[PDB]
RNA sequence: GGUGAAAUUCUUGGAUUUAUGAAAGACGAACAACUGCGAAAGCAUUUGCCAAGGAUGUUUUCAUUAAUCAAGAACGAAAGUUGGGGGCUCGAAGACGAUCAGAUACCGUCCUAGUCUCAACCAUAAACGAUGCCGACCAGGGAUCGGCGGAUGUUGCUUAUAGGACUCCGCCGGCACCUUAUGAGAAAUCAAAGUCUUUGGGUUCCGGGGGGAGUAUGGUCGCAAGGCUGAAACUUAAAGGAAUUGA
């Protein structure tokens, strides 16, 4: 499953390993068309609000 | 009172020392 | 050694009270010094709260927390949980 | 049986009538006390009763395992079944008996409340090879355990050979038949650990 | 009328979980689970695995038989619970209540972390 | 299996709230084990949320047993009273008292109810502690009353009357009242009740609380 | 005493032989066979054992069931204080 | 099942799970506390009975009965055990899987004795407050446990009240904390480890370098295990403590 919306916006770190820079996924949900959560991955920390482009997402 | 590991594996060889002249081997 | 006025540890006019068994490796340890937190808890997330509500019937419902009281053999306790260490002073609180 | 039977004597005329004779001994009865025989009786001690109306969690001594018969499950000394269920069910009143065995048996069966007398008999050591000749002298046993190694090959089994042994293997099949059926006969295990008493479940 | 009430239990331990799609007496109308798929071990705990096995049961449940409304009941905690929590909503299901109940701790102490699960 | 299953609507008694219970799926009633006959004495528990709308009673659940269905409408008459383990984990917070009760009770006909009914002291105008104790012999004459009242106030007209009493959990509340004077109790509610020595069916009987 | 360290009853029986254990369960329920008990219904320190299982006050002459060595058990206790009180609760 | 990762092991002999009864045996979560009681070991469901013990109160009574102890006596966790009941759970040894050169273990899985109870043994524990018992004194403060006293306080509503829970202040006796410690101490710390160099309050026990050795030997005891009592040859200059500074 999972759709493919612009952008996302990620709502919060799951956890993960971590302290100070966060390598492993992240809970996202999608900026426009709200309420979809997915896991996403990224390097690196993350906050809520940033922008970043999941082009194809799934 | 009763002190340490010292006086346990002693206690062990206490009466299987007696008994290992009996039996020898 | 002594560095306490606390004695031992949890001792005072008992010696032993009444054994609880650790969630984590089931050891032996007396009430006062097995290390209880509240985990009272939602189910849900913080992401997750919002999904429910919405495709649920009943006005968010109360939503029915977990309430657990986490026994530790002490050791369990400082690879993740509250110990972490102190500074002297505030050890005595 | 080398145990006691309360000599209990009724005694009422009229001509059919019948009377008389040895109850089951169970225990604190004495003499001059009175026993009652029969279905809206007393609960007391000594006195024998249709089950039903014994209340469930009731230990008894003799029960019948179809009326009439007067006496079958827990006779041998310090035993006692303990009745475990009935509910209001007419049809069946359910035991468990010292051998452990739950077992369905009719609500009308009499029993006995306590338990049966002369407890603790077997217990403690006979310390005599005598001593064991005189029981079994008064009840039908003969006495000493020749063992069948001991014995001739020509006599039994197990007999023969230079050097002692059972020349093979004990346990000899249930479907056996008469002569062949020596040994522990149908064992379900051997060698000396972790068995339980008889547990049916229901 | 929709009378609407159908348990769904989720069968958890800390190393792997499944789904069994239960109802309000408790019989089961099917089951399904993760690892005829390539993760094996704590990698159907997680929690990218457990939507997987959420969906698989819902989708039976709705749709094809019918049943609508659904209480969702969970055994203890699990880092999959909010990932199975939250697709519900996703599988077009309508939570008539949710409750769960674990089974709670008693005192059934003994060494072997028979009190160690619960909750 | 699923293209051969029956269907059946659960249906509550006549004393109660909403008739509706649920939905649930068998397998085809096939001679010889028949799924109606079959089953029945399972267990139906919907939450007094989804049959009071309410939330003031968000949690507490009752179990209903079947023992009469006509034609794949299951009727139910009360087998029990349940609740939720998050209620008891809620309400029991440290520093207070508990307040222990159980109780045995037959009702007039022979239906087999345990009642139950716990409490904590109740916070006074002015406190100072975090912990506020009564003096546990003190608790326990407090015990003592609650199986009596409890007693006194049921074993009236079978099921029926008393169930009515436990939905809006009128019993408990009274109890309270009186006994505040000598020592508060809090919170004081039915709990569970399980019927585990049932009389006999009296099926005609059963028929008067359906409809 | 004289040439008694413990007491015996059965250990002077034997002579040497039997063994250490054997003698501890014997002991134990030969004394009670020698034991005056006090009778329930005298209240005297008479009665002495008539027989196996069986038990006799000389002088009230009153005959009583009791276990095989001893005047009552363990067991006995039991089974009678269970009885009781289900005839209590029933009778109600 | 299981875990970090796997496997032994269990799976149409449709397990796992699910519900309902019943049986069996165990145990009293959360509540249950720098809080209680009991000589101590130790002791948490309800209720009844039975005797018991401390604290407190007392213009009741006796009038020095007291204090503390070799000997001697009672009780004394666990394990092991003697015999029954009893064996649910778990679980030395063993037997299995990984790990491991070995792994006999941690860890996983099977599981016997045993765990439980009763009558018996036993006599030991970091059986601890590592701190003898008893008495008087030297220092401020707040809690909480128990009882008592004083309030035309609160709640209670008990007909009204008294009580009781709550708030209080005073107070006997507590478990202890807190902060300073006059003072002790080697320091860490400590209202006792103070009141021993200001050297001697009463009584008792024990140590008197480390190892050997808590063994050897003898006596004593124990059912057994083994305990209790308890050396010396010979060795050797430090063993040990607390704090401090490095790594």
């Amino acid at each position: 499953m999972d759709t493919q919306v612009k952008l996302a916006v990620v709502v919060k770190v799951m956890g993960r390993t971590g302290s100070r820079g966060q390598v492993t996924q992240v809970r996202v949900k999608f900026l426009d068309d709200q309420n979809r959560l997915i896991m996403r991955n990224v390097k690196g920390p993350v906050r809520e609000g940033d922008i970043l482009t999941l082009l194809e997402s799934e | 009172m009763r002190a340490k590991w010292k006086k346990k594996r002693m206690r062990r060889l206490k009466r299987k020392r007696r008994k290992m002249r009996q039996r020898s081997k | 050694t002594f560095k306490r006025r606390n004695g031992g540890r949890n001792k005072h006019g008992r010696g032993h009270v009444k054994y609880i068994r650790c969630s984590n490796c089931a050891k032996c340890c007396p009430k006062d010094k097995a290390i209880k937190r509240f985990q009272v808890r939602n189910i849900v997330e913080q992401a997750a709260i919002r999904d429910v509500q919405e495709a649920c019937v009943h006005d968010g419902y109360v939503l029915p927390k977990l309430y657990a009281k986490v026994h530790h053999c002490v050791s369990c306790a400082i690879h993740a949980h509250i110990v972490r260490v102190r500074s002297r002073e505030n050890r005595r609180d | 049986r080398g145990a006691p039977l309360a000599k209990v004597t009724f005694r009422h005329p009229f001509r059919y009538k019948h009377q008389k004779e040895l109850f089951v001994a169970a225990e604190g009865m004495y003499t001059g006390q009175f026993v009652y025989c029969g279905r809206r009786a007393t609960l007391s001690i000594g006195n024998v009763l249709p089950i039903r109306s014994v209340p469930e969690g009731a230990v008894v001594c003799n029960v019948e395992h179809h009326v009439g018969d007067r006496g079958v499950f827990a006779r041998a000394s310090g035993d006692y079944a303990i009745v475990i269920s009935h509910n209001p069910d007419n049809g069946t009143s359910r035991i468990k008996l010292p051998s452990g065995a739950k077992k369905i048996v009719p609500s009308s069966c009499r029993a006995m409340i306590g338990q049966v007398a002369g407890g603790g008999r077997t217990e403690k050591p006979m310390l005599k090879a005598g001593n064991a000749y005189h029981k079994y002298r008064v009840k039908r046993n003969c006495w000493p355990k020749v063992r069948g190694v001991a014995m001739n090959p020509v006599e039994h089994p197990h007999g023969g050979g230079n050097h002692q042994h059972i020349g093979h293997a004990s346990t000899v099949r249930r479907d056996a038949p008469p002569g062949q059926k020596v040994g522990l006969i149908a064992a379900r295990r051997t060698g000396r650990l972790r068995g339980q008493a008889a547990a049916t479940a229901a | 009328i929709f009378a609407s009430f159908n348990d769904t239990f989720i069968h958890v331990t800390d190393l792997s979980g499944r789904e069994t799609l239960v109802r309000i007496t408790g019989g089961m109308k099917v089951k399904a689970d993760r690892d005829e798929s390539s993760p094996y071990a704590a990698m159907l705990a997680s929690q990218d695995v457990a939507q997987r096995c959420k969906e698989l049961g819902i989708t039976a449940l709705h749709i094809k038989l019918r049943a609508t409304g659904g209480n969702k009941t969970k055994t203890p905690g699990p880092g999959a619970q909010s990932a199975l929590r939250a697709l519900a909503r996703s599988g077009m299901k309508i939570g008539r209540i949710e409750d769960v109940t674990p089974v709670p701790t008693d005192s059934t102490r003994r060494k072997g972390g028979r009190r160690g699960r619960r909750l | 299996p699923f293209a051969k299953k029956d269907w059946y609507d659960i249906k509550a008694p006549s004393v109660f709230n909403v008739r509706n219970i649920g939905k649930t799926l068998v397998s085809r009633t096939q001679g010889t084990k028949i799924a109606s006959e079959g089953l029945k004495h399972r267990v139906f528990e919907v939450s007094l949320a989804d049959l009071q709308n309410d939330e003031d009673q968000a949690y507490r659940k009752i179990r209903l047993r079947a023992e009469d269905v006509q034609g794949k409408n299951v009727l139910t008459n009360f087998w029990g009273m349940s609740f939720t383990t998050d209620k008891l984990r809620s309400l029991v917070k440290k520093w207070q008292t508990l307040i222990e009760a159980h109780v045995d009770v037959k009702t007039t006909d022979g239906y087999m109810l345990r009642l139950f009914c716990i409490g904590f002291t109740k916070r006074r105008p002015n406190q100072v502690k975090r912990t506020c104790y009564a003096q546990a012999s003190q608790i326990r004459q407090i015990r003592r009353k609650m199986v009596e009242i409890m007693a006194n106030q049921a074993s009236s007209c079978d099921l029926k009357e008393l169930v009515s009493k436990f939905i809006p959990e009128v019993i408990g509340k009274e109890i309270e009242k009186a006994t505040s004077s000598i020592f508060p109790l809090q919170n004081v509610f039915v709990r569970k009740v399980k019927i585990l020595k049932a009389p006999k069916f009296d099926l005609g009987k059963l028929m008067e609380v359906h409809g | 005493m004289t040439k008694r360290t413990k007491k015996a009853g059965i250990v002077g029986k034997y002579g040497t032989r039997y063994g250490a254990s054997l003698r501890k369960q014997i002991k134990k329920m030969e004394v009670s066979q020698h034991s005056k008990y006090f009778c329930e219904f005298c209240g005297k320190f008479a009665v002495k054992r008539k027989a196996v299982g069986i038990w006799g006050c000389k002088d009230c002459g009153k005959v009583k069931a009791g276990g095989a060595y001893t005047m009552n058990t363990a067991s006995a206790v039991t089974v009678r204080s269970t009885i009781r009180r289900l005839r209590e609760q029933t009778e109600a």
